[PDB]
């Protein structure tokens, strides 16, 4: 369908962009898509608001997520070599989308030597 | 006053309360304070019970018992979207505030409202829940006695 390219084309203007965080979210006349490229949210497209139901539909499948459950929060999990976790939440307006994306010594973790 | 307060909720983390008895005007203060931070640098969401109005460009979910949608759930599921700053209608009970006073030492700004009478006794309220004394002087910003 047209919405999986666009979810897929969204990730590798993510990754091109150098994004960390992908944030969807849905507003009562707007749909706005932004990135938190190194700490800095930014604005980079809003969609027709039609659409809002498509694109949490589209990201919920990828990560293995309840389609039709819209009351509660939803945590998931996705391999691209890049891992990424979806975090859907209900708000006033549909759900709220956010996918964080992370790339793939005990001493160096903070083992002291003894 | 004013001044005062933009520059507490323009923090980068803490927790900012705002106390008085039932009609008071805390949402009324704390949804003035939403909007001046509304910008387009932040990223800003909150649960409430319920909403009181709708801040066009601020993330706003509800309570929903229907779903065992909690405050506690609710906070919980909020900052894993990757939330500048957070207000929570009010933290009525210890695992709320536990997550609240855990939110504002991992660079969250928070915001929430507590039914006490006098400035001190918000810090005073903190205490009774059981949040550990000290990590109230860590986390606590200043309190609201309106």
């Amino acid at each position: 369908a047209p919405i999986i390219k666009l979810i897929n084309a969204m990730l590798g203007e993510a990754i091109k962009e150098g994004a960390s965080d992908i944030h969807i979210e849905t507003f009562e006349k707007t749909l706005s898509i932004r990135f938190r490229v190194d700490g800095v949210l930014r604005e980079v497209l809003a969609p027709s608001r039609k659409l809002s139901s498509l694109l949490v539909s589209r990201v919920k499948v990828m990560a293995k997520l309840d389609i039709a459950e819209k009351r509660v929060p939803q945590d998931g999990r996705i391999s691209l070599a890049v891992d990424v976790r979806v975090s859907t939440m209900p708000s006033s307006h549909g759900e709220r989308v956010v996918m964080r994306l992370l790339d793939k010594d005990l001493h160096s973790l903070g083992m002291t030597a003894h | 006053n004013h001044d005062n307060f933009r520059r507490l909720i323009k923090r980068p983390h803490g927790i900012i309360l705002v106390t008085g008895p039932t009609g008071s005007g805390k949402s009324t203060t704390l949804y003035a304070g939403l909007q001046e931070l509304n910008s387009s640098e932040r990223n800003i969401l909150t649960v409430e019970d319920p909403i009181e109005f709708d801040i066009d460009g601020i993330g706003q979910t509800q309570v929903n018992p229907r779903v065992d949608m909690t405050f506690a759930r609710g906070l919980r599921a909020i900052l894993r979207q990757d939330p500048d700053v957070v207000m929570v209608g009010e933290i009525r009970d210890l695992e709320t505030a536990q997550i609240a006073v855990q939110a504002s030492l991992t660079g969250h700004l928070v915001m929430s409202t507590l039914h006490t009478n006098t400035a001190v006794g918000a810090v005073t309220r903190l205490r009774d829940m059981g949040i550990e004394p000290f990590l109230i002087s860590s986390s606590l910003l200043g309190v609201l006695a309106q």
